This record gives structure tokens, C-alpha cells and sequence, in this order.
């Protein structure tokens, strides 16, 4: 998960 | 007012896609918004684009929708609509596109949006002065200081540099390549  | 109405209904779109994602759990939301995480999801075009439209932490949709905001906004009214359009289109593209041949498809917020934002106004106000688009000295240190957070992680989750960096360079050609008209 990664924020774009 | 403020907001014209694409500023408008980008806001309510991010809004309405949190509320989603708060009801159904996130990942729920990203089975149907993110960037195809399948081959057989290649055809369903509005993932392309609908990555943009997901926060994972509250913190992050509300800068994201102050800058969009503000940045947004100032687009829109000195420039047009439809201007605002294609830097959101262009970005929210080229930064998943970046992001996920780095990392992969599990991402997701408007800051590649936000990011070029940042350098189009940056930009078009430093070299083509009085279109009436610039950022102010004051704003452009916060918005150094939000560049250095997420370059350095100085925030909760991973970050996408590649959206980030894609969309910063997005934002700096548009506004260069608008800057040669006159
Ligand atoms: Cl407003
Ligand atoms: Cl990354
Ligand atoms: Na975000
Ligand atoms: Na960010």
C-alpha cells in the first residue's frame, strides 16, 4: 500500500 | 465563492469515495477504483484515473483537498475549466502509470494531482508572470516542505514516489509548454  | 465546479465536484468525488471506503473497508473500495491489478481489468478505463479519487488516512484527504482547493481553484477561475481538466487528467495518468511500473498497482490519493498543481502554478507564475497564475513566496515553502515530507517519508504510510515524481514533472512541462504561448 502507498499513498499519491 | 470560490470553487468552480470542477474544483467542486473533484472535492465531493474524494469525499463521497472516503465516506465508501470508511463503510466498506478500503480495499473493497480499491477492487472496483484501482489502477487493474489483473489482466482481465485492463479494459475497465476508469481505473486509469479513479486511483486519484481514494485516501487511506484522513490526514492526507484533507491537505490533499485544501491544496486541490486552493491550487485547483486558483486554475480554474484565472485560466478555465477546462484547463484544470487536462492537468487533472494528465497527471492523475502519467503519475499511476509511474507509480505502479515501480511499485505496483495498491495505491491510491489525489497528491499526483496535488504535486502538479504545485509545479504548474510554481512554474507558470516564475516565467510568464501576468497570465495571473503564481504562488506566492510563503505557499511555495509549505509546499517545498509537503515535496520534502513525502520524498524523506516523514509521514504515516509508504509513499508513492513515483506518482509523486511524475506528477511534479507533469505539472513543470504543462506549465512550461504553456509558458512558450506567448
Ligand atoms: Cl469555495
Ligand atoms: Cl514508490
Ligand atoms: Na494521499
Ligand atoms: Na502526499
Amino acid at each position: 500500500q502507498y499513498s499519491a | 465563492e470560490r470553487a468552480g465546479p470542477v474544483t467542486w465536484v473533484m472535492m465531493i468525488a474524494c469525499v463521497v469515495v472516503f465516506i465508501a471506503m470508511q463503510i466498506l473497508g478500503d480495499q473493497e473500495v480499491m477492487l472496483w477504483l484501482a489502477w487493474p491489478f489483473d489482466p482481465t481489468l485492463k479494459f475497465e478505463f476508469w481505473r486509469y484515473f479513479t486511483h486519484a479519487l481514494m485516501h487511506f488516512s484522513l490526514m492526507h484527504i484533507l491537505f490533499n483537498l485544501l491544496w486541490w482547493w486552493y491550487l485547483g481553484g486558483a486554475v480554474e477561475k484565472r485560466l478555465g475549466s477546462g484547463k484544470l481538466i487536462v492537468i487533472t487528467l494528465i497527471s492523475a495518468l502519467l503519475s499511476g502509470y509511474v507509480q505502479q511500473k515501480f511499485s505496483g498497482p495498491w495505491f491510491g490519493g489525489l497528491s499526483g494531482v496535488v504535486y502538479a498543481l504545485m509545479g504548474y502554478v510554481w512554474l507558470r507564475g516564475e516565467r510568464d508572470p501576468q497570465s495571473g497564475i503564481y504562488l506566492q513566496r510563503g505557499l511555495i515553502i509549505f509546499a517545498l516542505i509537503w515535496i520534502v515530507a513525502g520524498w524523506f517519508d516523514l509521514f504515516g504510510m509508504s509513499m508513492a514516489n513515483g506518482a509523486h515524481i511524475a506528477g511534479l514533472a507533469v505539472g513543470l512541462a504543462m506549465a512550461f509548454v504553456d509558458s512558450l504561448n506567448a
